[PDB]
């Protein structure tokens, strides 16, 4: 049995299908050497965390809270993080989410037993999956979306590093 | 295989003194007779294959290259390259991103994209060397289903033929170069 | 005397013959040994590069360099185990 | 049953004339003590060595490199004006080498010597192969004591072994 995505690789061992977005891609083999559950979670995590932060800098360009303006100056996208180490926005935001993520290092060791299924924090306040085949469609959107969240950060970072303009203030001319 | 026993496999010799050897088989596309220096015992004969038809790829994404490179640039390629051309320019593009000239980055995104090419193919090598299902030089990549039946064994031999023939090439249009400059068709003509 | 304990799974690997099992290599017991071959070479490469930047040390060395010169180190436990999984059917 | 090589000793037990290189020569006994098939792979891989070091010792001063044209014709000086980045690839392809001597002497039941390296076919014709069999095995024992004559008349001389020649230094 050869690999989906790539023809002329046999399929990865570890790699079932049950997984939203599994079309059998893992050329490395990475997916032998940790456990499935563990690499879903981290590639969960970096994926929402990615869809936070490509979403933040698009409406950092489209718009400023009240009174930032002055305190960053025109230093937009990763030229506040030391900004705001300065300022206390940083650390409080660092220990908020350490608190989060020991809370999520409790899920994750309970994911590690097979008593959680890779992701599932039940936080669905508004009800969406309301059906199991909805359920199964917003799994799919949501890794192929934090995918390319991911590879959107990378360009959205990488291109404001070269520029110093952001993702919006480029494609303005 | 393609006139099988006529244009290649059995009972053709090319040297008639140095028999090619009797571990070389009879049934790879491209075999002929012609190993007179015995060199397919000091290897892996996937590992061969697949080296020889890279390179034999390569050469041809080079030959073609060479000649519309010395005939049609694109356009603005002239501020940065200008009347230089072939061996030199790759040396320059480095001294370019040596420079700091934050524009000529061509070849070290090539050499990045090629990379990673390599690196993720890799282990279809590793199980071509273990006699697994796929073949020396087949990566499945036939988008325009032009070979799917028995017209691909006719290719096959004509492929592996230009590579060889791609690899003449390169050294002439490389050498011509490295005693004079210029490029294929000014060296022609 | 009393039972000697161990952590949980923890299996015989004691082994007499031409190689180990693959069990010692932890996780890495299902990586193909061509893999860990050419991780060992690309390993032995970036280590020495990374390495040979850092010879000449200033007090403000490359962080980068200094994390990839590790793996000048790791190459030899990858490619005994290259060695391992090679002989192992691997 | 008597030593060929030497005439009055009795015949060496552990040596026989299939051996490529056989002459009856063990005054010592080494064969009676150590492994026969272990001591002629060694003796092989000793004579190859000095082959290549008995042409290389000589070599250079016909002609070198141009990358080290530069580089003193005697070896004992040219051996320490090669970097550590040289000597260390030139180690690291001999290491390459080795790992399938390693491979076929400590997990194989090969001849000894055969390290799966011919490409011409040479020893296909079994009269041939007789006589390259036994010639290599002369030649590596010939390049033997020629190395190390090279090598301690290098030491005494401090140049190459025609330099030393044409010269007629040939007193201390
Ligand atoms: C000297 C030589 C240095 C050379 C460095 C080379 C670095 C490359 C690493 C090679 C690939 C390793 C693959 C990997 O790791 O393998 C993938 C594994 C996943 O393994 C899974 O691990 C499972 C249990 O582990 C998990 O469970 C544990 C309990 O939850 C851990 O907490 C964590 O969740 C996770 O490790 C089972 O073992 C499963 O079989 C397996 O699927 O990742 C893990 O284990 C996650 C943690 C290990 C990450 C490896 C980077 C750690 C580097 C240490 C230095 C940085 C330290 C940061 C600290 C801050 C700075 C001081
Ligand atoms: C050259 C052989 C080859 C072929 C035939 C395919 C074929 C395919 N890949 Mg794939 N892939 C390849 C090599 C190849 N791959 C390599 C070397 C890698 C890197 C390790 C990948 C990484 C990869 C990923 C990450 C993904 C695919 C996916 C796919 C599928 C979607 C088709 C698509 O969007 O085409 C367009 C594909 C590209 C532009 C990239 C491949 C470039 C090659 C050279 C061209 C091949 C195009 C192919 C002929 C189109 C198929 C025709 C038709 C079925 C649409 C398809 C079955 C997707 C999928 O559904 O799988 C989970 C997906 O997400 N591939
Ligand atoms: C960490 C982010 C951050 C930072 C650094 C600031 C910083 C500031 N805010 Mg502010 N603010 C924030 C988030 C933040 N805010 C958020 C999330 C909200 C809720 C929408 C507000 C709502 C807010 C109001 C309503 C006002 C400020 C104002 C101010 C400024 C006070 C000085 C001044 O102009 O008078 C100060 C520089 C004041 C101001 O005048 O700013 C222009 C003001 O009236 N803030
Ligand atoms: C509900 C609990 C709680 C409490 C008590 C605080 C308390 C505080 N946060 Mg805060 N925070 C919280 C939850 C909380 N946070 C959460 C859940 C988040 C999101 C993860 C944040 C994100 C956050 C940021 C980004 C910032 C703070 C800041 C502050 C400080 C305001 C300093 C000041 O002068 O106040 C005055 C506040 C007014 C509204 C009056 C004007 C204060 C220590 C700010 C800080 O450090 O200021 C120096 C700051 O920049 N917090
Ligand atoms: C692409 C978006 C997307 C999608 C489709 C999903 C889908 C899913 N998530 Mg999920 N999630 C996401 C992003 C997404 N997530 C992000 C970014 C985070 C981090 C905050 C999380 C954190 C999270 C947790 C903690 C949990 C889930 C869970 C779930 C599942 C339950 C069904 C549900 O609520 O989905 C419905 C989702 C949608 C309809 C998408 C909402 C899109 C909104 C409306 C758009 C928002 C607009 C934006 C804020 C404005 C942009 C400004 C502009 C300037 C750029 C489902 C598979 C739960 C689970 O797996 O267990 C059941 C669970 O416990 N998610
Ligand atoms: C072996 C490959 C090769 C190499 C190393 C070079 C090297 C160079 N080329 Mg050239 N070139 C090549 C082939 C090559 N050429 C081919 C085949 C063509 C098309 C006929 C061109 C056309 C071309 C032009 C028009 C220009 C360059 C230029 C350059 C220079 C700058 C780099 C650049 O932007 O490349 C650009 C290279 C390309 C656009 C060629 C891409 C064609 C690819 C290989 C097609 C592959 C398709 C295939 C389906 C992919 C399979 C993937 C996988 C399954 C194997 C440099 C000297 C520039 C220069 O300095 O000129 C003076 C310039 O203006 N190249
Ligand atoms: C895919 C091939 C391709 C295409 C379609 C173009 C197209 C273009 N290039 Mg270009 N270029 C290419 C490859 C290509 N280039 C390569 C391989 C290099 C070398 C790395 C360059 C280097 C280059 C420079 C240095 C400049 C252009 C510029 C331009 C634009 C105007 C032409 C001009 O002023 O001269 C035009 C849109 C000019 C520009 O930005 O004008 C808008 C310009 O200054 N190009
Ligand atoms: C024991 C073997 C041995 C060793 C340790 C050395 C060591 C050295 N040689 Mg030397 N050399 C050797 C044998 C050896 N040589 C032989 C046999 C020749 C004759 C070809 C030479 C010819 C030679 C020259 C011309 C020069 C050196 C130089 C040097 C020095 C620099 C390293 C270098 O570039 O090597 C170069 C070593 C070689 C080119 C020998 C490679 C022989 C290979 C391993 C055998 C090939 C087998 C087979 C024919 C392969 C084809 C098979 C095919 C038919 C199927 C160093 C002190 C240089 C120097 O510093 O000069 C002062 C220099 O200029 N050597
Ligand atoms: C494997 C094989 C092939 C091979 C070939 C390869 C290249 C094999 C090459 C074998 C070569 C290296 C043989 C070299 C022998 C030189 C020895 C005998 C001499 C030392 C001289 C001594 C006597 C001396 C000196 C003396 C010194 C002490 C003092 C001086 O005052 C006097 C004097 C100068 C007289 C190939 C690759 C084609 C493939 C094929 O399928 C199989
Ligand atoms: C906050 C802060 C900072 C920061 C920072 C930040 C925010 C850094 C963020 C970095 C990120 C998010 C990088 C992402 C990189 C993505 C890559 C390389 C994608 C590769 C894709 C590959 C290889 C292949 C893709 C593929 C292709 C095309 C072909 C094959 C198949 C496929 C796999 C699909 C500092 C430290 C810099 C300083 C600053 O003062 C403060
Ligand atoms: C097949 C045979 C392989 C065996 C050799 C591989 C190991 C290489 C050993 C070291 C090679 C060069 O190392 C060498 O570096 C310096 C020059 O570069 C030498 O430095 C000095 O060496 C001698 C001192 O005894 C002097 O005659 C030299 O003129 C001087 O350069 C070091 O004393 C030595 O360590």
């Amino acid at each position: 049995a050869m690999s989906d995505s790539v023809p002329f690789l046999k399929q990865p061992e570890a790699l079932d299908g049950s997984m939203a977005g599994d079309v059998g891609f893992d050329p490395l083999g990475f997916s032998s050497i940790g456990d499935i559950n563990f690499l879903r979670e981290a590639e969960l995590k970096h994926g929402r965390i990615a869809m936070l932060a490509a979403a933040g800098s698009i409406a950092q360009d489209i718009f400023t809270f009240p009174g930032v303006s002055k305190v960053v100056g025109t230093a937009k996208m990763t030229g506040v993080h030391d900004i705001l180490v300065k300022q206390g926005a940083m650390g409080q935001l660092l220990l908020w989410l350490s608190f989060l993520e020991v809370f999520g290092t409790i899920a994750l060791l309970e994911t590690l037993d097979g008593k959680r299924a890779p992701g599932d924090f039940k936080f669905d306040p508004l009800n969406f999956s309301k059906n199991p085949e909805t359920f199964k469609r917003y799994q799919l959107a949501e890794i192929k979306n934090g995918r390319l969240a991911m590879m959107g950060v990378g360009g959205m970072v990488h291109g404001y590093f070269i520029t110093g303009k952001g993702p919006l203030e480029l494609l303005g001319n | 295989l393609y006139k099988d026993g006529v244009m290649q496999g059995k009972g053709l010799v090319a040297v008639p003194f140095a028999l090619a050897p009797d571990s070389l088989p009879a049934d790879i596309p491209g075999y002929v007779g012609f190993d007179p220096l015995g060199l397919s015992t000091l290897c892996n004969l996937d590992f061969l294959r697949e080296a020889e038809i890279k390179h034999g790829r390569v050469a041809m994404l080079a030959v073609t290259g060479s000649l519309v490179q010395d005939v049609f640039q694109f356009p603005g390629v002239d501020k940065v390259i200008g009347n230089a051309k072939m061996i030199g320019a790759h040396d320059k593009f480095i001294a370019g991103a040596h420079a700091g000239d934050t524009r000529s980055f061509a070849m070290h995104q090539i050499i990045f994209w090629v990379g990673l090419l390599e690196v993720l193919t890799m282990p279809a090598l590793f199980e071509t060397m273990n006699g697994g299902p796929r073949q020396p030089g087949d990566f499945k990549f036939d988008p325009l289903g032009l070979g799917k039946g028995d017209k691909l064994a006719r290719k096959q031999l004509t492929e592996i033929k230009n590579g060889r023939l791609a690899m003449i090439g390169v050294g002439g249009m490389v050498h011509h170069y490295l005693l004079t400059g210029k490029g294929p068709l000014q060296f022609l003509a | 005397y009393s039972p000697v304990p161990s952590p949980e799974g923890t299996k015989e690997v004691y082994w007499e013959t031409k190689a180990p099992s693959s069990d010692v290599l932890g996780i890495g017991a299902g990586v193909s040994s061509g893999n860990f071959a050419a991780s060992s070479v690309v390993a032995l490469m970036i280590g020495g590069f990374c390495t040979g930047q850092v010879i000449p040390l200033t007090s403000d060395p490359n962080p980068l360099f200094l994390i990839g010169s590790f793996l000048l180190p790791y190459s030899w436990a990858l490619h005994v185990a290259a060695w391992i999984q090679k002989n192992n059917g691997k | 049953e008597m030593s060929e090589a030497i005439p009055f000793l009795p015949k060496p037990a552990n040596i026989d004339a299939s051996m490529p290189g056989y002459s009856g020569f063990d005054p010592l006994g080494f064969s009676d003590y150590y492994n026969v098939k272990w001591m002629q792979e060694a003796e092989i891989k000793h004579g190859r060595i000095c082959m290549l070091a008995a042409l290389g010792m000589m070599f250079p001063e016909f002609g070198t490199l141009p990358q080290f044209s530069s580089f003193s014709t005697n070896p004992l000086e040219a051996f320490y004006q090669v970097g550590p980045a040289g000597w260390g690839q030139i180690l690291l392809f001999i290491g390459v080498l080795e790992s399938f001597s390693y491979e076929k002497v400590f997990y194989g039941d090969s001849a000894p010597g055969d390290l799966g390296f011919d490409p011409l076919r040479m020893s296909s014709n079994a009269a041939s192969a007789k006589h390259y069999a036994r010639a290599e095995v002369m030649n590596g024992r010939l390049a033997m004591i020629g190395f190390s004559g090279m090598l301690h008349h290098a030491i005494l001389t401090k140049q190459g072994p025609i330099t030393q020649i044409v010269e007629q230094n040939f007193v201390p």
